[PDB]
């Protein structure tokens, strides 16, 4: 057979890629505690956990898990993104797998859970000098946290049995102190900024995958190419004829698949291969003639 | 808010017929000169469906909850925009997640939360006497909102309010499918010259959008409107109007259609292959014209 | 087939490979193997004849 292989193989499904907001969160003004953290829905865009790895801006980018350059052909659902201040030791207790106190009074994450956490160091953004008396955090708790579960409660944890009036006082203790956030202390008791990402996967179509590469503009070539799923291999030519404008593919007489529409440019290019016919040789009789002759079909 | 209406006289339905009417393109794709049979659902020929009324001229204001089914046709012949939008879920209490497409002058508005629907809403337009212009103010649609799962504010439509006693002028034609979940809406406009009945130019609605909400859809309302004037005090009871509006509501069937297309790929053409035996006849043989010879059917 | 790597695996950025750094995994793992764990944590000698 005489068949061409294709050399190039261009790859492009988007037009107008647009990133998620994802720098709105991490530069905001502020955020809260870690008993009441805040859910921000983030979703209908096109995620890029790319640039954020490379960015050599965070502080401690080890998630647990998946890989962290995995995740980004994996497709997700919906994906919610909570942010908190704890301290410095308290990072590591925010892991699927781990208990202690903040992970098992105060936001309790899942065994077996998708995403990841992710932090930076902060020394500006809410940090102070001669103390801190903003930030909360849950000690006891008369049940463990289910996982997605917010606190707001400021009830009083009563560990014993005799009556304090409702105040703190003898086996009434008082299970939300304040934090010593300061610049001048060491690993410990550091305001630092905790953004989790919450990867869910539903049976609602993908909106939130990551982000989808597109090759350059090249035609009259017989190569590979993968329009919106149409796999063909051919030449790129010009088309004389236009489709409608809602359209996308094309068939013609043959019942076949041979025409596309550039999702790029909105130009009506036809799919026609290189390959016709194979070899054919042509020999008269070899004790005459010891000369032969290619013939193409 | 929800204000109710009181028990008024309304006017029996009537029942016409349709010629050629819910068809549309079932691909994507571009055809030319070919003819393929496809599982599409589509609408029956010659077929008798419900013909609701809403002309003022009385007191007709009806909008049962029908349940909805598998692909709905949705003709209406409005010649002032009466009806606005169309509501679509399962209990409609404030406790799943229902789809709210309205079509108000200001924007349109798609919301799909658990909006708590009354027991019979509608839109107010008041007319003011200062200057002669028709402005809608009361929005008796849901009365509070809760959680949400997709809000999207798309490009400003401004529609008319001002309810005439004339004949139609614009055909709305809207299809509206839940199959899998996922909402799709065909949305075609072609301005008509008629006043009952249904034209009997060929149908080519073209596909809007498929938003995949994956919700349940078993019960739908058509959202009427009413108007205000200065003769009336403009309460909610029996001193307004609804103006004229006749639309058609038609359910789609699963049949097998052989369609047609030309050099410019536009559909002109359905034969059906489940209704008369000499239509089909043409989709088994794969043609128009019969001559003389014995066939053979099934 | 058969290879003795005891190499740093390297994930994305950070080049390893003896450097260490961050995101730099050991890839060679040690099982642990006890006998106060269960009947699935066991070693088990699979002797395969080909």
């Amino acid at each position: 057979n005489f068949r061409v292989q294709p050399t190039e193989s261009i790859v492009r499904f988007p037009n107008i890629t647009n990133l998620c907001p994802f720098g709105e969160v991490f530069n905001a003004t502020r955020f809260a505690s870690v008993y009441a953290w805040n859910r921000k829905r983030i979703s209908n865009c096109v995620a890029d956990y790319s640039v954020l790895y490379n960015s050599a801006s965070f502080s401690t980018f080890k998630c647990y898990g998946v890989s962290p350059t995995k995740l980004n052909d994996l497709c997700f659902t919906n994906v919610y993104a909570d942010s908190f201040v704890i301290r410095g030791d308290e990072v590591r207790q925010i892991a699927p797998g781990q208990t202690g106190k903040i992970a098992d009074y105060n936001y309790k994450l899942p065994d077996d859970f998708t995403g990841c956490v992710i932090a930076w160091n902060s020394n500006n953004l809410d940090s102070k000098v001669g103390g801190n008396y903003n930030y909360l955090y849950r000690l006891f708790r008369k049940s463990n946290l289910k996982p997605f579960e917010r606190d707001i409660s400021t009830e009083i944890y009563q560990a014993g049995s005799t009556p304090c009036n409702g105040v703190e006082g003898f086996n009434c203790y008082f299970p939300l102190q304040s934090y010593g956030f300061q610049p001048t202390n060491g690993v410990g008791y550091q305001p630092y900024r905790v953004v989790v990402l919450s990867f869910e996967l539903l049976h609602a179509p993908a909106t939130v995958c990551g982000p989808k590469k597109s090759t350059n503009l090249v035609k009259n070539k017989c190569v590979n190419f993968n329009f919106n799923g149409l796999t063909g291999t051919g030449v790129l030519t010009e088309s004389n004829k236009k489709f409608l404008p809602f359209q996308q593919f094309g068939r013609d007489i043959a019942d076949t698949t041979d025409a596309v529409r550039d999702p790029q440019t909105l130009e009506i290019l036809d799919i026609t291969p290189c390959s016709f016919g194979g070899v054919s040789v042509i020999t008269p009789g070899t004790n005459t003639s010891n000369q032969v002759a290619v013939l193409y079909q | 808010q929800c204000v109710n209406l009181t028990t008024r006289t309304q006017l029996p339905p009537a029942y016409t017929n349709s010629f050629t009417r819910g068809v549309y393109y079932p691909d994507k794709v571009f055809r030319s000169s070919v003819l393929h049979s496809t599982q599409d659902l589509f609408l029956p020929f010659f077929s008798n469906v419900t013909w609701f009324h809403a002309i003022h001229v009385t007191k007709r204001f009806d909008n049962p909850v029908l349940p909805f089914n598998d692909g709905v046709y949705f003709a209406s012949t409005e010649k002032s925009n009466i009806i606005r939008g169309w509501i679509f879920g399962t209990t409609l209490d404030s406790k799943t997640q229902s789809l709210l497409i309205v079509n108000n002058a200001t924007n349109v508005v798609i919301k799909v939360c658990e909006f708590q629907f009354c027991n019979d809403p509608f839109l107010g337009v008041y007319y003011h006497k200062n200057n002669k212009s028709w402005m809608e103010s009361e929005f008796r649609v849901y009365s509070s909102a809760n959680n949400c799962t997709f809000e999207y504010v798309s490009q400003p439509f401004l529609m008319d309010l001002e309810g005439k006693q004339g004949n139609f002028k614009n055909l709305r034609e809207f299809v509206f499918k839940n199959i899998d979940g996922y909402f799709k809406i065909y949305s075609k406009h072609t301005p008509i010259n008629l006043v009952r009945d249904l034209p009997q130019g060929f149908s080519a609605l073209e596909p809007l959008v498929d938003l995949p909400i994956g919700i349940n859809i078993t019960r739908f309302q058509t959202l009427l409107a009413l108007h205000r004037s200065y003769l009336t005090p403009g309460d909610s009871s029996s001193g307004w109007t609804a103006g004229a509006a006749a639309y058609y509501v038609g359910y789609l069937q699963p049949r097998t259609f052989l369609l047609k297309y030309n050099e410019n790929g536009t559909i002109t053409d359905a034969v059906d292959c489940a209704l008369d035996p000499l239509s089909e006849t043409k989709c088994t043989l794969k043609s128009f014209t019969v001559e003389k010879g014995i066939y053979q059917t099934s």
